């Protein structure tokens, strides 16, 4: 119902909006008498500097930190310094045949990584034919998965696929 | 001459029974009606604040006694001084042998006995299709 | 775990345990009974960790078929995170009831690796499980899981 | 010192109880003007003052059982003697019962011998 | 007389509209703090606008209620203290009145949030049946009695809306081996010879004496024989009806019903 | 045959289990061929027999380790056991984090679904996002409740300031507990509420990291842990005015209680007679500090103000018949109050210096002689000069006091001079004034 | 002789239109002050200063707050009054009200005594 007052305040849209102070303020010190609108010590510093200039990004790292200690992360010669941020290699130790270790070159988090590319596949895979078997299984197994993420995904259904080589 | 391990047990079961007491007590005081009943003229109030009065004294002792508890246990500090909290995650006794084998003993009649009167106290589900 | 049952003499007994759960049985098949103490072993353990920290309710009544749970589909397991910690327990028909598990922050084998570069060492996640082998301990009735529990400060 | 992980106190777990216990009855007990006027107030400082109450009971408990464990870890020889103390208590009051169901069965079947007069 | 409710619901309504339309009238004292984009204050202004509108609603739908109050204020009971201060000391009267309206409200809610006890253990009369039953008699739509034929053991039965009376014998103060049945296919005044148990139903009760025996079961409280009773009843209490059946569909099978949290939906989901 | 189950849904998947009949050379061990099935009027969808169907002998015969209906249970109980999980992890596959199949520590034997790079609120996030990253710690989810229906969700954090004493203090913070419980099978919108509350409120936290100058005055108090809302009572030479700060979704408004914590306190102590406008004016700006100050300005004279009854209509109406009280408490601002005796006589007494306060009339409006407010009977008496008797011509501008408003307060039994006449009544100033 | 809640009804429309008149005195002096700071010497037409009506407005609200209270309060002590205390206006003489008022209070403050003594002996 009070539209006059709206839309009378809606005409006055340019820059010269100050008469307000003139309008409303005497009213304002009249009612309110309040001291207390800002004197404690405060300033405004939206942003001095931050950037990590000190490690990997903490996500990745503080994710599989947590991970079982079946599993054990190293780093290679450093070729991943600033972008890829992660070479790791593994090496499943549990009751099971271990295998080669996988490459775990990651991307930003959007995580649309196949981190292993598997650089010796072919010889170290065609060495036998049960860990040839055995890659099949796990590259078939891959591809089922939508969206895999090479921090979790990745490397459990490696170590589910490997666990279940025995047959 | 110690008895540090029942000191303990005594401690343990008069915090619990502290805890008990004040949920004793506010079930009590709970429904604390009108004293001036319209009906009952001096009865309830009276008995109410009576067994407020017991429960107070109860738990004053109770406080006590926990304090002298804790203060003979805090002091008779005798055996590992340094007490290694670490030392908790793992990776003659005849005579209290004896004593369990005559309890096992004993045990084993009174259960033999139990068993006697199961027979001889049902007495009534084999032929209360005809009692009376 | 409070169940009340009847005998019928042509008929098998029914019994319900807490959830109307009806059930048969047979002239001397009851290992029922033995499934029943072991999930009855878990749940006190549940409420005895929910008396005294307060760990959350994943406390399953099967789960990931550990030993195949022989014995009449005897399968308890529950864990409990009481600090910075976390032990875990299992249960069932002799198949690895007695199941505890406790960890120390400095360990000996670790992973640090991948993260001894960066500062801050992170101390606080729990990767290695370390059984505590829950054998020869001061363990009167089992029942001194929360005894094993105090274990936080003193 | 409010984000320093160091505590700087002590002289606590024994009066902490009891200023716990009377901290929110305080509150009731009082010779003051209470306004006739609240709902949803009070109940959040009782939940408050039983749950660190419940918290430091806690905390003591687990106190307790550490020092017992520590303690029949070092000196097993006292909670063998409180064992045998408790299995002697027991026995004891089993033996009791066993001689009160006695003379109770013998004083019934004692009275009920000619009921049937014939 | 609840009408207190809906009255500090207008106070909230009122004290809400006054701090609005304060804090509506200080926004306006400056204009946006810093756009830099567009005019996009015109979407808080439309807001409080709005919230304005909200209060006139609530104001207007509070004046449609609470209709008028009885005439003869306070019924003539604080005369007393409307008297003279000749026998007034009189607002200790109310002082009291208020301190002990809080003290219960206070007991009350502690003892309701101390039933997480932590109470690690608990260790170191033929006259409470009668009035027991006596007591939980003079609750309407639900006629007990009892005959006791057997002995010493109590015997009983409730009865409801329909014909589907309960049978109940169980000790002198838990209850315990229960079993139900339904439109006089007990018969159990004189079954045979006797108020008879016969422990049967047409196979379609078996389901709730399952429920009935089950809740028995879990309303054992350790002591307060009269609080396990009172739940047992008001748990029986709950099926006078057997119509609802949420969670799914009045359809699903025979009946459905299982509230042992003082709610029934669906059974043979729980 | 074939089984069912309700524990996950209604109807979702059913379980059909046959026997092989005809085995090659033996009257018994059928062999007992399982299939899985997975239709949604009653659907028929394909079934596949997806599962391991039927490696589950060789599996069980190539471990370490009557009737073996153990597998036909372990395989119902998995199943029954984990739709609740992958329910929920393709509910939650639509924000953010869809990483399938994760273990926790593999020896726990239980599915666990973690969180990863939680999305961002709609709340500030600026730089407090960045301050929440910095913050954000290992997150997760697990089964909870009766294992039919109820989730639970377990949160840490960085270092925390709010972090006092006597509360198991840990450098990191400890755990944060949030439950959840369904009705069909949703949770993702309370989550993401929660979330943007602890957003909200860790803003405001970060916004507290400061050094105030004469409060810390008041070795700190502040033992009240911040869990999922912020207390602290440092005032009044004890613990007291417990503050509260939560989010409702209900609304976007707060909610804040004072507290009741101190033996030495009132019977309430609180200030819920002003409760309402401290919250609104809290709602302005979250600025806790103006908070702190307003409350420790206004605590004395609020104090002062609630000894005198208002509550009691004061016998019958000295008119007629109906009743009337004899004061009006007035939170129509943050510290201005306007107190009225017997419907009427507004005094305008408040505070709004850090040490003094401020008495004037409260029913002149602006004009001294001019007007009036149409309304109850104005300017009763002579109140200057009442005020200036404590103070160590028809108007009234704004005399000040100070200690002297508390002697004005708390009626005595002695009526002034009190020369011993009569009188069982403590009478104050004011309420003698007025009558 | 007027009844709080009838007072309230016939005063609801009171302040919806001071309401209404303060929102248009505002608007008026808004247009005008906008109309003289970049406009003409159009708007000559002296309203009021907005600063009664506004006034006026909180004034209202205030005695509308006033009389909800003394309503509020007087209803919920008959509720409680009848809740605890029987009907007895002369089956009970006013002596023996007084009486068993007196007793009342000599309980509560037995009590409190009480509670202050446990206070006393937990310290």
């Amino acid at each position: 119902q009070p539209l006059l007052d709206a839309v009378l305040a809606n005409i006055r849209s340019p820059v010269f909006n100050h008469s307000l102070y003139r309008t409303f303020v005497p009213a304002m010190t009249a009612i309110h008498g309040p001291p207390i609108t800002a004197p404690v010590v405060c300033t405004r510093k939206r942003r001095l500097e931050d950037d990590e200039r000190q490690s990997i990004p903490s996500v990745l790292q503080g994710e599989v930190a947590r991970l079982d200690p079946k599993f054990l992360v190293n780093l290679d010669p450093s070729h991943c310094s600033n972008n890829g941020t992660v070479h790791l290699i593994c090496k499943l130790d549990d009751k099971d045949l271990p295998s080669v270790p996988p490459l775990e070159l990651s991307v930003p988090a959007d995580y649309p990584a196949q981190s292993p590319l598997w650089i010796d596949r072919q010889w170290q895979y065609d060495a036998n034919p049960f860990l040839q078997s055995v890659h099949r299984c796990m590259t078939s197994r891959l591809l089922q998965l939508p969206d895999k993420h090479s921090v979790t995904a990745l490397l459990n259904t490696w170590a589910q696929s490997v666990h279940q080589a025995c047959l | 001459e110690v008895n540090t391990a029942s000191l303990c047990r005594i401690g343990q079961e008069t915090v619990q029974d502290i805890v008990y007491r004040t949920m004793e007590i506010f079930q009590l005081l709970r429904n604390m009606q009108l004293p001036n009943g319209v009906t009952y003229h001096t009865g309830t109030y009276q008995d109410r604040l009576t067994k407020l009065q017991d429960n107070l004294r109860q738990l004053s002792v109770l406080f006590r006694k926990l304090r002298l508890v804790y203060d003979k246990c805090n002091e008779n500090c005798g055996g590992m001084d340094p007490i290694p909290v670490e030392q908790l995650i793992p990776y003659e006794r005849r005579e209290i042998a004896e004593v369990n084998k005559k309890l096992k003993q004993k045990n084993q009649q009174l259960k033999q006995i139990m068993d006697q009167l199961r027979n001889l106290i049902w007495d009534i589900n084999a032929m209360l299709a005809m009692r009376n | 775990s409070i169940q009340l049952q009847l005998n019928i003499g042509v008929e098998q007994i029914r019994v319900v345990h807490r959830d109307g759960r009806v059930i048969t049985l047979s002239y001397q098949e009851q290992e029922l009974q033995d499934f029943l103490l072991s999930q009855m072993s878990q749940h006190q353990v549940h409420a005895v960790q929910q008396l005294a920290w307060q760990v959350l309710s994943f406390s399953n009544h099967v789960g990931l078929g550990p030993i195949e749970s022989i014995g009449n589909a005897s399968a308890i397991t529950v864990a409990s995170p009481s600090g910075d910690y976390a032990i875990s327990v299992r249960n069932g028909p002799e198949s690895g009831s007695k199941i505890m598990v406790q960890f120390p922050r400095n360990q000996c084998k670790d992973l640090p690796k991948s993260d001894v570069l960066q500062d801050n060492k992170w101390s606080h996640l729990r990767g290695p499980f370390k059984e505590v082998q829950w054998n020869k301990m001061e363990g009167r009735n089992f029942v001194y899981k929360m005894e094993l529990l105090m274990s936080a400060l003193s | 010192a409010a984000p320093g992980a160091p505590r700087p106190s002590s002289s606590t777990l024994v009066d902490e109880l009891e200023s716990s216990f009377e901290a929110c009855f305080a509150s009731l007990v009082s010779q003051d003007y209470v306004n006739g006027t609240d709902q949803e107030e009070i109940r959040t400082g009782v939940d408050q003052c039983i749950q660190k109450f419940l918290d430091i009971a806690r905390q003591t408990e687990c106190f307790f059982l550490q020092k017992r464990l520590q303690l029949s870890v070092q000196k097993p020889e006292q909670v063998i003697k409180e064992d045998v103390s408790e299995l002697r208590n027991e026995l004891q009051r089993k033996d009791a019962l066993v001689q009160k169901h006695l003379t109770k069965l013998r004083h019934w079947q004692q009275v009920l011998e000619d009921i049937n007069v014939q | 007389s609840v009408n207190l409710e809906a009255f500090s619901q207008a106070i909230s309504a009122i004290q809400a509209l006054r701090s609005s339309v304060s804090r509506v009238f200080d926004c306006l004292k400056d204009g946006m703090r810093n756009k830099e984009t567009l005019e996009g204050r015109e979407k808080a202004f439309i807001a409080h606008f709005q919230d304005n509108l909200h209060s006139v609603n609530r104001d207007l739908n509070e004046l449609e209620r609470l209709s008028n109050l009885v005439g003869k204020p306070s019924e003539n009971h604080p005369l007393h203290n409307s008297g003279l201060l000749s026998l007034d000391p009189y607002s200790q009267l109310l002082q009291a009145y208020k301190w002990s309206n809080k003290l219960q409200y206070h007991a009350g809610l502690a003892s309701g949030l101390l039933n997480q006890q932590s109470l690690k253990r608990s260790a170191n009369p033929q006259y409470v049946d009668d009035v027991i039953s006596r007591i939980d008699r003079m609750f309407p739509e639900m006629s007990i009695h009892l005959s006791r034929p057997n002995g010493t053991s109590a015997m009983l039965l409730v009865t409801l809306g329909k014909v589907l009376k309960v049978i109940v014998v169980m000790r002198s103060l838990f209850i315990d081996r229960t079993i139900v049945k339904g439109y006089n296919e007990n018969v159990y005044t004189e079954d045979g010879k006797l108020d008879i148990w016969s422990k049967s139903n047409y196979q379609v009760f078996q389901k709730v004496t399952d429920h009935a025996t089950t809740a028995l079961l879990h309303y054992q409280l350790p002591q307060m024989p009269d609080v396990v009773v009172r739940s047992f009843m008001t748990w029986l209490r709950s099926y006078i009806k057997l119509f609802q059946a949420p969670c799914q569909r009045c359809g699903k099978f025979l009946q459905d019903g299982l509230p042992p949290t003082w709610r029934d939906f669906r059974t043979l989901e729980a | 045959k074939n089984k069912l189950f309700i524990k996950l849904t209604r109807l979702p998947q059913y379980y059909i289990v046959v026997e092989m009949l005809e085995v090659p050379n033996k009257p018994t061990q059928l062999s007992y061929k399982y299939y899985f099935m997975s239709v949604n009027s009653p659907a028929m969808a394909l079934l596949l027999q997806q599962f391991k169907e039927n490696i589950q002998d060789l599996v069980f015969r190539t471990k370490t380790g009557c009737a073996f209906n153990k597998v036909l249970a372990h395989f119902v109980a998995m199943c029954d056991t984990n739709m609740p999980f992958v329910g929920l992890r393709l509910e939650l596959s639509n924000l953010e984090i869809p990483h399938q199949g994760v273990q926790v520590e593999g020896d726990g034997f239980s599915h666990a679904i973690r969180l990863l790079k939680i999305p961002p609120c709609k709340g500030i996030t600026e730089e407090t996002q960045k301050a929440l990253d910095r913050s954000l710690l290992d997150c997760t989810f697990r089964l909870q409740g009766r294992n039919n229906r109820t989730w639970v969700a377990e949160l840490v954090f960085a270092n925390c300031p709010l972090n006092g004493t006597s509360t198991r203090e840990q450098g990191p913070s400890r755990h944060v507990y949030l439950t959840y419980e369904n009705l069909l099978s949703k949770v993702v919108e309370m989550f993401l509420n929660d979330w943007n509350s602890i957003a909200r409120l860790y803003e405001c936290v970060l916004e507290f990291a400061r050094s105030l100058p004469d409060i810390p005055a008041h070795i700190f108090s502040e033992v009240r842990v911040y869990n999922y809302r912020k207390l602290i009572l440092c005032y009044g030479t004890t613990k007291g005015s417990s503050i509260s700060i939560q989010w409702n979704s209900i609304h976007q408004k707060f909610h804040i209680s004072l507290g009741t914590v101190g033996p030495n306190s009132g019977c309430s102590n609180c200030h819920n007679t002003i409760l309402h406008q401290l919250q609104e004016m809290f709602n302005k700006t979250p600025n806790v500090v103006q908070l702190l100050q307003v409350l420790f300005d206004t605590q004395a004279p609020l104090n002062a103000i609630n000894k005198l009854p208002t509550v009691p209509m004061l016998g019958l109406t000295q008119r007629t018949n109906t009743a009337y009280q004899c004061f009006s408490i007035l939170p129509q601002s943050s510290t201005h109050i306007r107190l009225a005796f017997r419907n009427m006589y507004c005094i305008d007494i408040y505070c709004r210096s850090r040490g003094v306060v401020a008495i004037r009339d409260g029913a002149y409006s602006l004009f001294d002689n001019s007007k009036l407010v149409e309304g109850f009977y104005p300017a009763p008496g002579l109140k200057t000069f009442l005020n200036m008797f404590v103070d160590s011509r028809s108007w009234a501008a704004s005399i000040p006091t100070i200690s002297a408003l508390n002697i004005l307060l708390l009626p005595s039994p002695t009526p002034g001079l009190v020369p011993g006449l009569a009188g069982s009544y403590l009478c104050s100033p004011l309420e003698r004034f007025l009558g | 002789d007027f009844d709080p809640v009838q007072r309230y009804k016939m005063l609801i429309p009171q302040l919806k239109e001071s309401l209404q008149t303060l929102m248009k005195v505002a608007a008026q002096n808004l247009i005008q002050n906008t109309n003289i700071d970049n406009g003409q010497k159009s708007s000559d037409g002296p309203i009021q200063r907005f600063d009664k009506c506004l006034e006026e407005f909180y004034a209202l609200c205030d005695q509308l707050e006033l009389c909800l209270r003394l309503a509020h309060e007087c209803l919920s002590q008959s509720c409680d009054s009848a809740k605890h205390s029987p009907t007895l206006v002369p089956s009970l003489p006013y002596p023996q009200y007084l009486a068993v008022i007196k007793a009342q209070i000599s309980c509560a403050k037995d009590i409190h005594t009480a509670l202050l003594d446990c206070a006393n002996k937990v310290t």
